[PDB]
């Protein structure tokens, strides 16, 4: 215990000596204005240990202060009735109804994952927005960032896929007792618009019977934004591996993560500027995207599905750049088709799907799933390509081996990309994909050969 | 309480010891001159003090008398129709004690306490109060104002005066259980009143400008922005907004505003006329605006003040209409203060704590249901005023996601005298999605159906004018003609308005709704005209077009009868040919 | 004494025993050279202070460190005999009259104009020019910056307009006796030629017995740079509000003002700003400009015209940004124009004055003025589109309308924009506009009504 303080400050402050303060310990501080705070004890000194201030500088005095150790490190309960319930907020969750009993109290720091305790994917996620899960092949063995960008909404898209993920015994690879209707959402910081949007979405999706959504509530202090990710996570790591279930962490915008994070880096005098946003970013993120693999010797996983927007419709900013590097490849949506009406607009022109033939096969999804993967990609690609070089030399440059690739981009357009919010099975997608692969002469195709031609028309 | 002595004087910031066991935020008298200051972050037995005013011959080691109690915002009668500043002091009592030019060591109160304000009670002796709903009201001639006692202040009330005019300082009530109050109540500056549920806007948007609210609804409890520099045709929106718009109260606020342009507004403020109040707008308008002819820390203290006071009104079931002008320029001050500290700029030429207080500003403002169960709305219009129009400045690329709507006006669109001048390809409102339920529910059934549909006009007209109708529309297809035939009605009816004529600028749901409606029913008949091969000489000379025009020169009175005749006229003028 | 001398590197000085000293003070320093020097006392403490010597730093010794207290309070005369003198720098004998005249010992900054004591523009001034008084009315207490370039002489085009400027509120029904022509000028960091070329204009024809100069040479210390304005600032208050006179403040070269400032702040522990120029600029720059705007009941008020330099009028550093928030409008300079010797060079669409019709009305600057002012904007701007294109559009397509719009331009720059150093009034500057437009048909006139045409053509 330590009475007296010698620095009143907003992000970090002086606590004389130390002899039992752990790293990342929970302390309780009565401010003497009748208020109480906590924090982590990250950095411990026999000179001045500095403690994580959990709220603004106002409402502090030296008339009455005490620092008192509550626990060694951070810890919190994980109920087995956590699934099928929304637990908004953190510490004491205010989801506006009573909190669920902390049945197993374990650490919420993170539990690491051995790199030799991993195994190659074998699960597919059948989600109702065809276009992605066909070409990009949404599997749990990839963690591709979905980039919304400016004037493209991050919410609508995330909102969509919520109820629209479904489970089959073997059109999804694994079983439907190996995949529940449960999912987990972890906020990297929600904002005004982001919250005022998901209000209606809870009562419609079923955040009382199939979804867990930890939030920051958009109005809790900054340091909360570096707490909820990894807290949200660890919870799910338990019921996933040890209890056996597949859950997907559907993240939200990492912009507000940087936001909060940065203020610590200029009040400790670290490297908080890589190109205007932290140079220390990735170090803390090691843990988030470490469990986003596939376990070996247990069944069920955890996969981070980053969903993050960009401060500009150019990537000169560290926001999407440092994320690219960290993680693997990209999936995007852009605004090419959004200006015209298409919804959901999906442009995977500069995309990279790392895996697309692993975690699916033939008979794990469908036969022609493995073949029609790369096909659509370059068929469509070379559609948009024409419209480039026509206009360069007068207003035409097209051939008869162009008129077919041309219309393969119309055929892919409003027929396939546009769909409303209407659930589509992997069957309904690939089946009819082959009648749109009847706009170019079949038999000898770029990636397909005669082995699915005469079977799927 | 406390008394200290100065240690350093580093420009307008001061460092002073002798202040230990202090309470954060104080009225503070720096020296014997009496430069207005605030005790902030202590260290050891000395502290950092941010002193709003300048020095010019303050010795080191002088006496510093300070309150030793937290400064809170004071709220009571005289808030409505009183001139104030962002420090929570009345600007008129300053002018009266400083003359033409501000003098140092002149401090004033925090409320209009020298005036004897009307009173009538709403509680009676030996009854308990409920916080956050009522206490008793002040009937002000200008606008009604319910002086209520904040939440979690329970316990019996004793001696409640009846009707009469009573000074702020004099009691009109007292509490039986002690902690007797007068008419002035104190709330901590950055503490926000808790809520019973989050809510979502569903109150229809009308600002008195066609395209402005009818295409882009943002509703009451939305958060907007108007980018580019303020002035040069941008004033149109800001002025007209509070005149027409459905809000009960108006709050105006500056933080680095212009010179002559910041005074044109004040002076023309009472001559702007509200129809509910039927005279002076200044009646239901609260002023707390700050310019750079006010102290250093003026602009840095600005926000929180205004934010709080808005929540007061919210609580009484009154919608407020806040205008957080010169957001960009707010940070000027913050930066200056933070130089002199360890909280140095580290982002992109501005604080990284810029990010926190900009965000939070919007997260405390919306439609919600307070603890007393009354609902208000705390709509913000975001004049940012960046120097280029750039996104690589902090202020813009942060607001851009946080607040979901951007309302760009173009200079060209403005210069022809057809208002609003809103450039559509450069405006957006991500709000519209979630409001489409609540729009059709309360307003009109086919209301959404009109907006989304009709907008296709501008889109096929934008790339049509360019250089494709260079050769006249008569040498083009009859389907590409059709676009300018409808084009007349959209540009002379549904986008033309005057801020000089008050019989057309007063608009509401029912007027705007029929206008957009007629242009659907005129496209449905235009396109049936070209399918029958009806000439584009006689359709451009129909009485039908003129019948729209006369119904934008009446506010909403003659509108119902003119819709009876006007609708059916379209019907029998394509059938008369 | 006042010893405790540490870090005397360049014009820095620390001294202990600064418990007798104040911020905002100025003191005599003694040494054995025989030099008696000042310099303001900043960043003070009970021990260490920062003094920045008036002239150089060569003479400071360890023997004598004593300081004869001049005055902690800031002393500054308010003058009233300074309405027809000449001074360079702080106030030194050039014409052999004494520096200043005492009334008071007012501080340098007393704090700017109270906003509820400020009224709307309702009058105008006339600078003897056409385009910047017809097309854009320079009103009452207007703050209008003139963004000049580099490699161009700012200074000459300034004082050029000195003698031309004699006000004309004639048309409103007020004299130049109720609107006197008072030039109060404060530059800094000006060249040896230019500093003598200024006084030349004045002494030419009678206008130096109604104006005061102040101009701190580029060889007068960077400490004196700053105070130069503040002096005549505080005197100015007492000129135009309390004598009912009308002053016109014309500053020149802001780059020097801002360079010197930086050195001062960098020792008070304030970090410099974007593209090195200070961030504590804002406050200090405000205080000079905000003693502009009319005042209730006091007819006379100061009109502000600051002039500053930029490499090509680019907005990629603070100097314009800052300025451009408190001040209204901008009036940039054209390379084309200044080459051809069309003075003053004012651009087409790039130039605009934010207020131009709320200080003038009809019959106050003439009634036709209204729509004439927005003719020559759209009418000039059209010739700039073929002012070089007459052989880039070949002789294989050439039309009457646009051809006539070339001839418009040549006569518009010759006669309208430039008018030599010959004086003009509202009525003579209006004549020019009509005459040139007379070549043009009625069908190319569109921004002026037939009513106005039925007055003058």
């Amino acid at each position: 215990e330590y009475t007296g303080i010698t620095y009143i400050s907003g992000p970090l402050l002086f606590v004389e000596n130390a002899k039992d303060l752990a790293y990342g310990a929970i302390v309780d501080i009565k401010d003497g204005t009748g208020r109480v705070r906590g924090g982590q004890v990250i950095e411990v000194s026999e000179e001045y240990a500095v403690i994580q201030v959990f709220e603004e500088t106002t409402g502090l005095d030296l008339a009455t202060t005490s620092v008192s150790l509550v626990e060694d490190v951070a810890r919190l309960g994980v109920s087995k009735e956590m699934l099928g319930r929304r637990f908004n907020g953190i510490g004491k969750p205010i989801d506006g109804l009573p909190p669920i009993t902390p049945e197993k109290r374990l650490p919420i720091t993170g539990l690491p994952l051995n790199p030799v305790a991993r195994r190659k994917p074998e699960q597919f996620i059948q989600t109702g927005i065809s276009t992605i899960d066909v070409m990009n092949t949404l599997v749990r063995g990839q963690k591709l960032p979905i980039f919304s960008g400016s004037g493209l909404p991050a919410n609508e898209i995330a909102a969509q896929i919520a109820r629209q993920a479904t489970v089959r015994p073997d059109l999804s690879g694994e079983g439907e007792k190996e995949e529940p209707f449960a999912v987990v959402f972890a906020a990297m910081g929600i904002t005004q618009r982001e919250l005022s949007y998901f209000i209606q979405e809870f009562e419609r999706t079923g955040a009382l019977s199939r979804s867990v959504l930890f939030l920051n509530k958009a109005d809790d202090p900054t340091i909360e934004r570096i707490l909820t990710p990894r807290m949200a996570l660890t919870v799910a790591e338990y019921l996933a591996f040890e209890h056996d279930y597949h859950v997907l962490v559907i993240l939200t915008d990492m912009t507000n993560y940087c936001e909060a994070l940065r203020e610590i880096g200029a009040a400790r005098e670290e490297i908080p500027g890589r190109r205007g946003y932290p140079g220390y970013m990735y170090t803390d993120l090691a843990t988030i995207y470490e469990r986003a693999g596939v376990v070996e010797g247990k069944k069920g996983s955890v996969t981070q599905i980053p969903i993050l927007s960009m401060p500009d419709d150019d990537r000169t900013h560290p926001i999407p750049d440092l994320t690219g590097y960290i993680t693997e490849g990209q999936i995007q949506l852009s605004r090419e088709l959004h200006r015209k009406g298409i919804y959901p607009p999906i442009d995977p022109l500069p995309s990279l799907s790392r895996l697309m033939n692993n975690g699916v096969g033939k008979g794990k999804t469908r036969e022609d799933h493995k073949q029609v993967s790369d096909q659509l990609y370059s068929a469509y690609a070379n559609g948009v390509d024409i419209r480039k070089l026509v206009a360069i030399i007068g207003e035409d440059a097209l051939t008869e081996n162009d008129r077919r690739y041309l219309q393969f981009a119309d055929a892919f357009e409003r027929f396939f990309i546009n769909q409303g919010q209407q659930n589509r099975s992997i069957e309904e997608s690939l089946q009819i994909a082959w009648a749109l692969l009847s706009m170019l002469p079949q038999g000898e195709l770029k990636r397909i050969s005669k082995d699915h031609i005469g079977k799927y028309y | 309480m406390i008394q200290g002595v100065i240690q350093k004087i580093a420009g307008p910031a001061v460092i002073a010891k002798g202040m230990l066991g202090a309470r954060m935020y104080d009225i503070c008298k720096v020296g014997e001159e009496g430069l207005v200051g605030e005790i902030i972050r202590l260290d050891g037995d000395t502290a950092f003090v941010q002193v709003y005013e300048d020095t010019s011959g303050l010795k080191v080691g002088e006496p510093v008398v300070s309150t030793g109690l937290p400064l809170a915002v004071e709220l009571g009668p005289g808030m409505l129709n009183g001139i104030y500043d962002g420090i929570q002091r009345p600007l008129e009592r300053i002018r009266e004690k400083t003359g033409i030019y501000i003098t140092r060591g002149v401090v004033v109160h925090a409320l209009d306490r020298e005036k004897k304000w009307a009173w009538t009670p709403m509680v009676k002796p030996g009854d308990e109060v409920r916080g956050g709903m009522v206490l008793g009201t002040v009937p002000e001639f200008g606008f009604t104002h319910k002086i209520l006692v904040p939440p979690d202040v329970r316990g019996r009330v004793k001696e409640v005066k009846p009707a009469g005019e009573y000074t702020v300082e004099e009691p009109v009530v007292v509490l039986e259980d002690g902690t007797e109050l007068k008419m002035y109540h104190t709330w901590p500056v950055r503490r926000a009143r808790p809520v019973q549920r989050k809510l979502d806007p569903n109150t229809p948007f009308l600002t008195g400008m066609r395209i402005l609210d009818v295409l882009f609804p943002v509703a009451m409890g939305g958060t907007a922005a108007i980018p580019g520099p303020f002035g040069s045709g941008k004033t149109v929106t800001q002025q007209s907004l509070a005149k027409w718009s459905n809000a009960d109260v108006v709050v105006y606020v500056g933080c680095g505003e212009r010179g002559n342009e910041m005074t044109d507004v004040l002076v023309e403020f009472p001559e702007l006329t509200d129809p509910k109040t039927g005279g002076p707008l200044m009646h239901r308008t609260v002023l707390i605006a700050n310019t750079s002819n006010m102290p250093v820390a003026a602009r840095e203290a600005s926000i929180y003040v205004g934010v709080t006071i808005a929540e007061y009104f919210r609580d009484q079931g009154f919608s407020v209409a806040l205008m957080a002008d010169s957001t960009s320029r707010w940070a000027e001050a913050l930066r200056e203060i933070s130089s002199r500290l360890e909280e140095m700029p580290a982002e992109e030429g501005y604080p990284p704590y810029l990010a926190a207080r900009l965000a939070a500003f919007y997260e405390r403002a919306g439609k919600v249901i307070t603890l007393g169960g009354e609902e208000g709305a705390v709509t913000i219009v975001g004049a940012v005023s960046p120097p280029g129009g750039d996104m690589s400045e902090p202020v813009t690329q942060s607001t851009l996601r946080i607040v979901g709507a951007f309302w760009r006006l173009d200079a060209s669109l403005a210069f022809r005298r057809h208002f609003p001048a809103i450039n559509w390809n450069g405006s957006y409102s991500l709000f519209t999605s979630a409001l489409d339920p609540w729009y059709r529910e309360n307003v009109a059934e086919d209301y959404p159906e009109l907006r989304d549909a009709i907008s296709e006009l501008l889109q096929r007209e934008a790339g049509l004018q360019e250089i494709v109708q260079l050769v006249g529309p008569d040498a083009l297809q009859d389907a590409e003609r059709l676009v300018i035939e409808v084009g007349r009605i959209i540009r002379e009816d549904f986008l033309q308005q005057n801020a000089y004529h008050e019989v057309d600028a007063y608009c509401s749901m029912k007027k705007a709704y029929g206008i957009m409606k007629m242009i659907l029913a005129f496209y449905k008949e235009a396109e049936a005209a070209i399918k029958r091969g009806v000439s584009i000489d006689e359709i451009l000379q129909l009485p039908v077009l003129e019948r729209i025009g006369r119904a934008r020169y009446v506010s909403e009175e003659e509108f119902p009868a003119y819709f009876e005749e006007a609708m059916k006229e379209i019907q029998g003028a394509f059938k008369a040919l």
